[PDB]
C-alpha cells in the first residue's frame, strides 16, 4: 500500500519467513535487510520524466471504444494466464514433497508423517538438506520437462530446512503485517506417505532385509533357508554368557 | 563419528588427522591406544556457531580442537586490541564531519553491517606520545622545522 | 592427561584452563570472519 | 477486459472432456512468494518484469509524446540565439530531443505495479550540489524539475526528498534547525530517505517562523497540501485466483 | 503484436546467485555490486545506496561459511582421509 | 569480471607480444588458465601518461584518473582554428549539426580577427582555459568531447574533421600523431579477470598485486604505487602473484582448501609447444 | 560536559588497612603509565582464554576490585585538598597523571588511613581547571563508587524512555550485531574515558539502550517472538558455558513503549558475580552511562550495607529517591526459562532440562568460590575476592520484583 505522509505508516523492510521466527533456530534473517532500500533501486532521470509529462497529444479521431478493443485482441490470443496456473499448480506439489522429504531427513522439524523413521539417518545439517533439496528440485524438473527457477532458491541459500512461507513488511510504527502462504490440499505428497508406509512392509522385494545378522559356522548336510532360518537364534543382545564389544 | 561437524582441512589430509586425535582408529592396545581410548566422544567440531542473516557468512563460531591455552591467550588478547580501536560508521562520519567544521556534511545508509572491523583511531596519549617521540628523532635547528 | 582435560575429563567444563601453572593442549575457542571495508564502503562519499 | 471486448467462444460438451486452467488463490500466492524467494536481493533479475509492462504500456497506450509545441513556445519567449548562457542553456540541453522514446516515463509507471520488488528514485546526478547556493541557475531549475517529477517515482520518500533539496540550496539565506540528530540542513537530500529522519518541520510546518523563513515554510504547506492521494481499483475476474498478498 | 517474450518474463534458474563472482574476501558485497553493474545501473546514479547493500553468493554456504569447492567434494574429502586397509598382513594371523 | 590494477616493475618488458607475459609468464602455461584473462592498458592512453607525466601530483593523477570506467568509449575531438573550422559546416551543411548561422559563417571567413564565435555555445566545448579534471569528468559519461588543445588526458584524441582544416593550423607529426584515435574504438571482454594499468577505486571487486619488486622508476605511474599499496595493505586487498593461478581467489599463502601442488604453479616447467613462424624464431631481448 | 563527581571509598571488612599489595600495584598499575583506562585491558571475550582459575587473581572481578582498593589510598585530593603518600608511593604531578616512589627531598605528607571516605570534585580546584585532561580520573571514580556502596555485586542503574529510538542509534546497533557483549563493555568504557562528552551525544544514548535491551533479554522478556525495535541478546546453552551473549536483530514482533518512563537502580545479591564476566560487562557497560551523565537521583538505602546509609549526594531515603533492586542468577535463569516457553519459544520438558543445567553450571562457580576464598583469606593483606558467607548463594533477593519491572518496562 501506497502511504503518502503518514509517517507512522511508512514501510522500512520486506522479508520473506522460511519458518516463523519464534521457532527459527537462529535469527538467519532475510538478505535483504543488509539493503539502504527495501526494494531494489532503479535510479530514473527527472527531465526525461517532465519532458513526457509536459507534452502529451492524441489524435484527431481517437474514439476510446476503437482503439482500445483493436489494442487489447491481440494479447488475449496469448496462453499466459493458462500457464500461469499450471506451473503454479505444479510448484505447489514440488514445495509439499521438497518439505515432506527434508522433514523426515532431520531429527525433528516441521511435523510431518514419518514412515520411514526405523531407517538409520544420521542428522541432516543446513547443508545436507541443501543436496537433499537440489535432488528432489532436480527430480521434478526432469519429469515435467519444465524450465526456469521453481525451486532453486529454496537450496542455492538461506537454511533448506523450510517449514512454512510467510512474507511480511514492517511499518516505522513498530507494526508487522504478516501473511502466511500455507500449501492447499496436495495430491501427489498423499500417495507418496502410502508407497513409503508399504516400503516398509515390502522391502524385501527391493533388494532390502531387516534385522541383525548371525555368523555361526554350521557345517550341516541337509536344507538350509538362511533369508528364513526356522531354528532358534543361537543367542540374543541379552543372553547369559553374551559379550558385547567396546567401541573400537 | 555421525554426531558432530568438523573442520575439512581439504588439501592438508595429514594435518588433519594431527587436529583431531579423538578420531583415530586403534587396531591394538598400544600406550597410545590405552590414552586415545579414553576420549569423550563429542568433545569435537563447532560446538555454537553465531548465525545471523540466511546465504551470509557466520560472525563467530566456537569450537575445540588442538590448541595450546598460551598462543589462545595471545591472540585472544591480540583481537582485543583491535576492537580497543575500532569504531561505528555513525561515530566515523561524525568525525569526518567534524574536522571539516561540519562542511561536506555527509551520512550513512541505515541497513545491518554485520562483520566490519575499522582499527583506525588511537587515544590523545597516543598522539601525545607519538607527537614527543616525533620531536625528539629531528635535528632542533632550522632543518626540523622548514619542512612543516 | 593433565594436558589434555577438554579431551578425557568427564568433568571438564567449557571456558576452564590452568594457565599459569601448565599448559593444556587441546581446548575451545572462537573463530571470527571480520570484514575490512575501505571508506566509501562505509559511507556514501562526495565523489567528484 | 473491462467490458471493452465481448466476445463468443463456441464449445461442445461431451461427458469426458479435460480443460486443466484453472488454479485455486492459495497456489498463485504460494507462486508468488517462491518468487521472491528466486528473486532474492539480485536487482538484476528484477528489472526485466518492469521492462516487458513497460514494453506493452507503449504498445497499447493511444497516447503520443511529442514536444514539438512546447518547443515552439519556449523558442518565441526565449531567444534562441545560440546565446544567453543563463538557463535558456539548460532547458534548451534538456528540451532537444531524446531518441530513448522516454523510456525512463513508462518505467515509473510500470514499477507503480510492482512497487515493494522494486522502487524508482530520482537518479543521484540529477540533485544539485548540497554545497551550492540557490543563486547558481541551474541549480535553481534542477530543483523545479525533481519537484515537478516526484510524484512519478515509487520510492515513498520522494516527498522529503524533494523539500531537502531546496532547504540546501537556501541554507545559507533560510537558515532553520533540522530536528533530527546527526543530520544539517546542508546534508545532501539524497541521502535522507529512512522515516526515522524526517524533519519534525516537514512533518509540522507550523514549526517554521514565516517571517524568518517565508519560502520554506511555504514549499512545505504547498507539499503538503498538492501531493496526490493514492486511490485503487479492482482488475481480473472473480473467477480466478487473486494472488495479491498483502493488499 | 503478442510477443510471448514480453509476456511469459519469469526468473531464470540459478537467479538468487548467478552473477556471484568467484572470491573468498566479501563475497556477498561482491556479488551485490556485480547484480548492480549487471542490471545496467552505474554507482554515480545509484549514489548512496550501493554502499552497504549485500546479496547471496555461491562462495557462501548455506551453514554460512566460506567454501571454495562444492559442498560434497568436501564431504568427499574428509572421507577420503580415513580409509584403513581392509585387509592387512601380519605374521601373526591364524 | 573482478579486475586487477597492475603497476610494472622494475625492468617490466614492454614490447612483449602480450603484457600478460611479464606480469607471470605461469598465466600462459595453460589454455586453461589464459582464457580468464583480460588486459586493456591500450598504447593511446600510455602515450597519454607519457606526456603528462610532467604536469601533475601523484595525488591529482590518482584522484583524476581513479574514475575511468574500464573501456573508454569517449573520444577527444580537436577543433580546427575558426576561419578553417567554420568552412566545414558550408562543405557540408548536414555537418551544421548545432546550426551555426550562414552569416555568422561568412562573416567569420570574411573577419581579419575569426573569433571564437564558431566554437561559442556549441555544446561540451573545452577551450585552451581549461584542466586536466574537466576532461575526465566528461569520460564518464561516454560521450564524444570536442577540444581546442592536444594536450589531453583520459580519452583517445583524433580530429573531428577531415585533415584538409587542420592542416596548415597543425604541422605533419602532429597531424600524424592521431591516427590511431581517427579509427580508435576496440571491444572489451567480459571474461573472469582483467588486468589493467589504469587505476581504480580499490574495493570487493578490485585488486592491487604486489609482486614483492621494485618498481619501473621509468614509468609515469610508479609514485602512485605507496598511496595505492597502503590502501590496500589497510584493507587487505593485496594479492600475491601466486594466487592468481588458483580457480577462486584469495589473499594468502598455503590455504586450506588447496594443496598448490599442481604443474601449473611449478615454474620450472618452462614449455614452449606452439609456433606462428613469426620473425622472433627467438626474441634474446626477452629473458625470463 | 560534567564538571563535579562525588565518590566513596571502599570499605575494610574488620582489616586495619586497604587489602592490596605492592606487587598487585607495581602489577596492575606500575610501569610510570597511566592507570586510568586499564580495566578492560585484563579482560577478554570469555574465561577460557583467561588466567583466572589459579594463582593471584583467580577470579574474572579480582583484578578491578584490587584496583578499587589501591584507589582508595590515593584519592585523598578529592577528600582533603592535598595529595599525599602511603607506603612511600604517590603522584607524580598534581595532575596525578601516574605513580612513583616519593622524592627523597621534598616527601607530601603521609596519608592517614581511613575507609568509606566521600569525595567531591570541589575540594580540588585544579581538577576544573585541568578538566579536559583529567577527565578520564572521572569515570574510574565513579566506578569504583557504584562497586564500593554495595556487597556482593555492583550497583548500576536501568532507564527506559517514552519515546522510540533514535535513527542514530538505530543505525549504530545495526553495526554491532554479531558482537559478544565483552567486547561492546570496552566500546562503552573507551569511548567515555578519554575524553570529555556532553550527556547530550548519540553514544550516551544508544549505551543507555543496550544496557535496557540486555536487562530485557536476561530477563527474558526480550526474545526472538518479542523484541525491542528488532533488537534483543542472544544466551548461549548451559549445557556448556551460559556466560556468555551476543547481539541479535530479528524479524519479531516488536515492544511498545512503557505507560511511563521507567528507571531503577540494579545489583546482583549473590555471590556468582565475582566468576561471571556478562555481570561484570553489563555492570561496567551500565555504569558508563552514569558516569558521562551523573546520577539522575539518589539510590535508596533501604537495601544496603551499615556504611552505605545516608552518604551524602549519594543515598537517601526522601522523596526524590530511585528504589534499588536485585536478583540471584538462578532464580533469574528459571524465570527466563519460563518466560521462554510461554512465548512457546520452548517445551515443557526442555524447560525443565534447561535449570538443571543452569543449576548445575552455578554449582561449579559456587565450588571454585568458595574453595577459592579459604585459599586467599582476606587477613592476609589482600583482597583478591570479596569475601561472603555460604549461605549467600542461596538467597532469592528481589528477583521477583525485577522481572515485574522488566514486565512493565518492555510492554
Amino acid at each position: 500500500p501506497f502511504t503518502r505522509l503518514v509517517q507512522n505508516d511508512v514501510i522500512t523492510n520486506v522479508l520473506v519467513a522460511r519458518v516463523d521466527p519464534a521457532q527459527r533456530g537462529d535469527a538467519a534473517v532475510d538478505i535483504r535487510a543488509t539493503h539502504a532500500t527495501f526494494a531494489a533501486a532503479l535510479p530514473v532521470d527527472p527531465a526525461a520524466i517532465v519532458v513526457a509529462m509536459l507534452c502529451g497529444q492524441t489524435e484527431t479521431n481517437l474514439i476510446p471504444s476503437h482503439h482500445y478493443g483493436k489494442a487489447f485482441a491481440p494479447l488475449f490470443a496469448s496462453n499466459a494466464m493458462f500457464t500461469r496456473n499450471q506451473r503454479a499448480v505444479i510448484t505447489r506439489e514440488a514445495f509439499v514433497c521438497a518439505r515432506s522429504a527434508v522433514a523426515q531427513c532431520q531429527d525433528a522439524g516441521f511435523l510431518v508423517p514419518r514412515p520411514l523413521d526405523a531407517l538409520r539417518q544420521f542428522d541432516v545439517t543446513s547443508a545436507a538438506a541443501a543436496e537433499i533439496m537440489h535432488a528432489v528440485n532436480d527430480a521434478f524438473k526432469t519429469a515435467f520437462d519444465l524450465d526456469g527457477a521453481l525451486l532453486d532458491g529454496l537450496a542455492l541459500y538461506g537454511d533448506p530446512r523450510i517449514a512454512d512461507l510467510s512474507a511480511a513488511y514492517l511499518q516505522y510504527g513498530g507494526n508487522v503485517v504478516r501473511e502466511h502462504v500455507p500449501p492447499g490440499p496436495s495430491h501427489i505428497h498423499r500417495t507418496l506417505q502410502q508407497v513409503e508406509s508399504t516400503f516398509m512392509a515390502e522391502m524385501n522385494l527391493f533388494n532390502v532385509a531387516r534385522g541383525n545378522l548371525y555368523l555361526v559356522q554350521t557345517a550341516t548336510n541337509g536344507n538350509w533357508s538362511p533369508m528364513a532360518p526356522v531354528a532358534a537364534p543361537p543367542f540374543v543382545r541379552g543372553g547369559p554368557n553374551v559379550r558385547v564389544v567396546g567401541r573400537f | 563419528t555421525s554426531g558432530r561437524m568438523i573442520r575439512a582441512f581439504e588439501g592438508r589430509p595429514e594435518l588433519l588427522a594431527l587436529a583431531y586425535p579423538g578420531r583415530a582408529v586403534l587396531p591394538t592396545q598400544t600406550k597410545n591406544a590405552q590414552f586415545l581410548s579414553t576420549a569423550i566422544a563429542d568433545r569435537i567440531g563447532r560446538l555454537d556457531r553465531a548465525n545471523l542473516i540466511g546465504g551470509e557468512v557466520s560472525a563467530m563460531v566456537e569450537c575445540m580442537e588442538l590448541c595450546d591455552a598460551l598462543t589462545l591467550h595471545i591472540r585472544e588478547t591480540y583481537v582485543m586490541l583491535l576492537r580497543s580501536m575500532h569504531q561505528d560508521p555513525t561515530q566515523i562520519v561524525q568525525i569526518v564531519n567534524e574536522c571539516a567544521n561540519n562542511l561536506l556534511n555527509s551520512t550513512i545508509p541505515i541497513s545491518l553491517r554485520p562483520t566490519i572491523l575499522c582499527p583506525w583511531f588511537a587515544s590523545s596519549e597516543d598522539l601525545r606520545l607519538q607527537q614527543v617521540m616525533h620531536l625528539v628523532n629531528i635535528s632542533s635547528n632550522t632543518a626540523a622545522a622548514l619542512p612543516l | 592427561p593433565l594436558r589434555w582435560p577438554g579431551l578425557v575429563d568427564p568433568n571438564y567444563r567449557v571456558g576452564t584452563n590452568d594457565l599459569p601453572n601448565r599448559i593444556t593442549l587441546y581446548n575451545s575457542l572462537y573463530r571470527y570472519n571480520f570484514t575490512y571495508p575501505t571508506l566509501d564502503g562505509i559511507m556514501y562519499v562526495r565523489s567528484a | 477486459a473491462n467490458n471493452l471486448l465481448n466476445s463468443t467462444i463456441p464449445i461442445s460438451l461431451r461427458p469426458t472432456i479435460l480443460c486443466p486452467w484453472f488454479a485455486s488463490s492459495e497456489d498463485l500466492r504460494l507462486q508468488q512468494v517462491m518468487h521472491l524467494v528466486n528473486i532474492s536481493s539480485n536487482t538484476a533479475a528484477a528489472l526485466p518484469l518492469v521492462e516487458a509492462l513497460s514494453t506493452l504500456l507503449r504498445s497499447v497506450t493511444p497516447l503520443v509524446l511529442d514536444p514539438t509545441v512546447l518547443t515552439n513556445a519556449i523558442t518565441t519567449i526565449s531567444e534562441s540565439t545560440t546565446q544567453t548562457i543563463s538557463p535558456i542553456s539548460e532547458i534548451l540541453r534538456l528540451l532537444q530531443p531524446m531518441g530513448n522514446d522516454y523510456a525512463a516515463f513508462w518505467k515509473c509507471i510500470a514499477s507503480w505495479a510492482y512497487n515493494g520488488l522494486v522502487t524508482t528514485v530520482l537518479s543521484e546526478d540529477a540533485f544539485p550540489d548540497s554545497s551550492q547556493s540557490i543563486t547558481h541557475l541551474p541549480s535553481m531549475w534542477k530543483c523545479l524539475f525533481l519537484t515537478l517529477a516526484g510524484p512519478m517515482t515509487s520510492d515513498p520518500h520522494s516527498p522529503v526528498k524533494v523539500f531537502m533539496a531546496l532547504a540546501n540550496l537556501l541554507a545559507q539565506p533560510e537558515p532553520i534547525a533540522i530536528g533530527v540528530p546527526g543530520m544539517h540542513q546542508t546534508t545532501p537530500a539524497s541521502q535522507f530517505s529512512h522515516p526515522g529522519v524526517w524533519p519534525p518541520g516537514f512533518l509540522n510546518p507550523q514549526l517554521i517562523n514565516p517571517q524568518q523563513a517565508p519560502l520554506l515554510r511555504a514549499f512545505a504547506e504547498h507539499i503538503r497540501a498538492n501531493w496526490p492521494q493514492p486511490s485503487e481499483f479492482g482488475y481480473g475476474s472473480t473467477l480466478q485466483g487473486s494472488a495479491n498478498l498483502f493488499i | 503484436t503478442a510477443s510471448p517474450a514480453d509476456t511469459n518474463v519469469v526468473p531464470a534458474k540459478d537467479a538468487p546467485t548467478t552473477n556471484s563472482p568467484p572470491s573468498t574476501t566479501s563475497p556477498n558485497q561482491a556479488a551485490a555490486d556485480a547484480n548492480q553493474q549487471q542490471a545496467g545501473i552505474v554507482s554515480s546514479q545509484s549514489g548512496p545506496n550501493a554502499v552497504g547493500d549485500s546479496a547471496p553468493s555461491t562462495s557462501v554456504n548455506n551453514d554460512g561459511d566460506i567454501i571454495t569447492r562444492p559442498t560434497s567434494d568436501s564431504i568427499a574429502a574428509v572421507a577420503n582421509a580415513t580409509k584403513p586397509a581392509a585387509v592387512v598382513s601380519d605374521p601373526q594371523s591364524m | 569480471m573482478i579486475t586487477i590494477v597492475v603497476i610494472p616493475t622494475a625492468h617490466f618488458s614492454w614490447t612483449d607480444t602480450n603484457f600478460l607475459n611479464s606480469v607471470d609468464y605461469r598465466l600462459t602455461s595453460q589454455p586453461k588458465i589464459r582464457d580468464r584473462f583480460a588486459v586493456y592498458a591500450p598504447g593511446w592512453l600510455r602515450r597519454q601518461l607519457d606526456e603528462f607525466s610532467a604536469s601533475l601530483t601523484a595525488s591529482e593523477l590518482l584522484q583524476a584518473l581513479q574514475t575511468i570506467p574500464i573501456p573508454v568509449k569517449a573520444r577527444c575531438l580537436l577543433l580546427p582554428k575558426p576561419k578553417r573550422f567554420a568552412q566545414w559546416l558550408l562543405d557540408v551543411p548536414s555537418a551544421n549539426i548545432w546550426h551555426i548561422p550562414v552569416t555568422t559563417l561568412r562573416a567569420t571567413v570574411a573577419s581579419k580577427h575569426p573569433s571564437s564565435d564558431v566554437y561559442n555555445y556549441i555544446p561540451d566545448h573545452v577551450p585552451p582555459s581549461a584542466e586536466f579534471d574537466t576532461v575526465t569528468r566528461r569520460v564518464a559519461a561516454g560521450r564524444d568531447i570536442y577540444v581546442r588543445s592536444t594536450k589531453v588526458l583520459g580519452a583517445p584524441l583524433c580530429l573531428a574533421a577531415p585533415a584538409k582544416y587542420y592542416a596548415g593550423y597543425l604541422s605533419t607529426h602532429q597531424l600524424d600523431g592521431v591516427y590511431p584515435d581517427n579509427w580508435a574504438p576496440d571491444n572489451f571482454h567480459k571474461r573472469e579477470f582483467c588486468l589493467t594499468i589504469l587505476p581504480s577505486l580499490l574495493g570487493p571487486r578490485t585488486f592491487l598485486l604486489d609482486v614483492d619488486a621494485d618498481r619501473d622508476a621509468s614509468y609515469p605511474l610508479s609514485v602512485l604505487w605507496p598511496q595505492l599499496r597502503v590502501l590496500a595493505l589497510k584493507s587487505r586487498l593485496l594479492l600475491p602473484p601466486v594466487a592468481l593461478l588458483r580457480r577462486v581467489v584469495d589473499p594468502g599463502l598455503k590455504p586450506t582448501w588447496s594443496a598448490d601442488s599442481d604443474a601449473a604453479f611449478r615454474a620450472l616447467r618452462l614449455s614452449r609447444p606452439s609456433s606462428a613462424s613469426k620473425p622472433t624464431g627467438f626474441d634474446f631481448s626477452a629473458l625470463p | 560536559a560534567q564538571r563535579q563527581f562525588f565518590g566513596l571509598t571502599y570499605n575494610f571488612y574488620g582489616q586495619p588497612a586497604p587489602l592490596f599489595d605492592l606487587n598487585d600495584l607495581q602489577e596492575l598499575a606500575g610501569c610510570y603509565a597511566r592507570p586510568w583506562t586499564s580495566r578492560f585491558s585484563h579482560l577478554a571475550i570469555s574465561t577460557g582464554s583467561l588466567p583466572v582459575w589459579s594463582a593471584r587473581y583467580p577470579s574474572v572481578a579480582s583484578r578491578n576490585i584490587i584496583v578499587n582498593t589501591l584507589l582508595g589510598a590515593h584519592l585523598n585530593p578529592f577528600a582533603g585538598g592535598q595529595v599525599t603518600s602511603h607506603q612511600g608511593i604517590t603522584w607524580r604531578d598534581p595532575v596525578l597523571s601516574s605513580l612513583a616512589p616519593v622524592p627523597a627531598i621534598q616527601p607530601p605528607p603521609v596519608w592517614a588511613v581511613a575507609e568509606n571516605v566521600p569525595l567531591d570534585s570541589n575540594n580540588y580546584p585544579t581538577y576544573v581547571l585541568n578538566l579536559s585532561s583529567m577527565w578520564p580520573i572521572n569515570q574510574d571514580v565513579h566506578i569504583m563508587t557504584m562497586w564500593a556502596l554495595s556487597d556482593q555485586g555492583p550497583i548500576y542503574h536501568l532507564e527506559v524512555p517514552v519515546d522510540p529510538m533514535p535513527a542514530a542509534t538505530t543505525a549504530a546497533l545495526m553495526a554491532y550485531i554479531g558482537v559478544p557483549i565483552a567486547h561492546l563493555a570496552q566500546t562503552a568504557y573507551r569511548f567515555a574515558g578519554q575524553l570529555p562528552q556532553s550527556p547530550d551525544s548519540t553514544m550516551v544514548s544508544t549505551i543507555r539502550w543496550l544496557s535496557a535491551i540486555w536487562f530485557g533479554s536476561l530477563t527474558g522478556r526480550l526474545n526472538r517472538s518479542r523484541t525491542c525495535n528488532g533488537f534483543y541478546f542472544e544466551f548461549a546453552k548451559p549445557a556448556l558455558n551460559p556466560d556468555q551473549a551476543v547481539l541479535k536483530w530479528n524479524d519479531g514482533a516488536r515492544a511498545a513503549p512503557p505507560a511511563a518512563a521507567q528507571s531503577s537502580y540494579m545489583r546482583c545479591i549473590s555471590p556468582h558475580w565475582q566468576h561471571q564476566i556478562v555481570e561484570v560487562a553489563g555492570a561496567l557497560m551500565s555504569q558508563s552511562v552514569t558516569a558521562v551523565t551523573g546520577l539522575p537521583a539518589l539510590i535508596d538505602e533501604a537495601t544496603l550495607p551499615a556504611w552505605s546509609q545516608g552518604v551524602a549526594n549519594l543515598t537517601g531515603n526522601g522523596q526524590g529517591v530511585v528504589p534499588c533492586l536485585d536478583y540471584n542468577p538462578v532464580p533469574m535463569a528459571a524465570a527466563r526459562h519460563l518466560q521462554w516457553r510461554q512465548d512457546g519459544l520452548i517445551t515443557a520438558a526442555q524447560e525443565a532440562q534447561l535449570n538443571n543445567d543452569y543449576t548445575a553450571y552455578a554449582l561449579t562457580i559456587e565450588r571454585h568460590l568458595t574453595a577459592m576464598l579459604v585459599a586467599n583469606p582476606i587477613a592476609a593483606g589482600r583482597m583478591p575476592i570479596q569475601p561472603f558467607n555460604a549461605a549467600d548463594f542461596g538467597q532469592a533477593g528481589q528477583t521477583a520484583a525485577a522481572v515485574a519491572l522488566a514486565q512493565a518496562m518492555f510492554v
